[PDB]
């Protein structure tokens, strides 16, 4: 995701 | 019956008052204490809900009572969760908990524009900032370049939180000042979850360690490494020289 801190 | 309810939230900030008859945090002096058990936004409040909070210190208790002192000036607050596209009813009404934390100034980072710093020393776990911005989607956010996704967090499998140009400028936008803390693979901060009482579910910044007064604060952006990285540049390059120093 190109977000911050997204839970993998 | 005549006694005081305290929720807590796990953030550690918390909504106190006398409870409605139907259980409900319900009245005119109702108050959020933010996580320092010391700042509070006291006044109206519906169903936990704030209508009208104005700026007080928490002084005391006494027998689980707060006791409060408003604040100078006419400081006033309101429930004002963002929308897809607007960020904020106030704009550049600065959080008064994290006004007196950190502040914006040039990064010690190369190349890496403004930074967010700490105004004053704390503890470890200490909240530091507050991550708010527009709602969006996964959707929105993943099928666009990433030129339009330097701002963005993701909140949770829903909804991602952005702060789009020209709200990244602090002159446009202050009231909240998460979105300025630059990357780290050595972070000394993290994100964690955050119920506020006027941007509704976000994210904060949270200290791991101790932190002085004027360090930057910078937290591990998160990009998937392994989908090379889906990431921009800089951060791929950063990437690769720190699993060399490993
Ligand atoms: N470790 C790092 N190295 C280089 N640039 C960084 C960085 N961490 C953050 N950035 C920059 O900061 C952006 C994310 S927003 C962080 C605040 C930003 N520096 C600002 O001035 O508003 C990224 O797009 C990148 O431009
Ligand atoms: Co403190
Ligand atoms: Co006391
Ligand atoms: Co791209
Ligand atoms: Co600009
Ligand atoms: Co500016
Ligand atoms: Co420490
Ligand atoms: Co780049």
């Amino acid at each position: 995701s190109k977000s911050k801190d997204r839970k993998y | 019956r005549h006694g005081v309810c305290w929720i807590y939230y796990p953030d550690g900030g918390s909504l106190v008052g006398e409870v409605n008859e139907d259980g409900e945090m319900t009245g005119e002096k109702i108050a959020y204490v933010y996580p320092d058990e010391r700042t509070a936004l006291y006044g109206k409040f519906i169903d936990g809900e704030m209508i009208e909070g104005k700026l007080a210190t928490l002084m005391s208790t006494e027998e689980g009572r707060p006791h409060f002192e408003l604040m100078p000036g006419n400081s006033v607050y309101h429930f004002d969760k963002s929308t897809s596209s607007c960020i904020s009813t106030n704009a550049l009404l600065p959080d008064p908990y994290e006004s007196e934390r950190v502040y914006v100034a040039e990064s010690l980072i190369s190349s890496a524009g403004e930074g967010l710093f700490s105004k004053v020393a704390v503890g470890p776990n200490t909240v530091m900032s507050f991550a708010n911005g527009v709602r969006i989607t996964h959707q929105e956010v993943d099928s666009r370049d990433w030129a339009l996704n330097g701002n963005t967090l993701s909140l949770d499998e829903e909804t991602v939180i952005d702060v789009p140009e020209p709200y990244n400028h602090v002159s446009k936008y202050c009231a909240s000042l998460g979105h300025k803390a630059n990357h780290s693979f050595t972070p000394n901060c993290i994100y964690d979850m955050f119920v506020h009482p006027r941007f509704g579910p976000i994210k904060c910044i949270r200290t791991l360690r101790a932190v002085e007064a004027d360090e930057e604060l910078t937290v591990a952006y998160g990009y998937d490494h392994s989908p090379g990285p889906e990431a921009p540049e800089w951060y791929q390059v950063e990437l690769k020289a720190f699993q060399a120093t490993q």
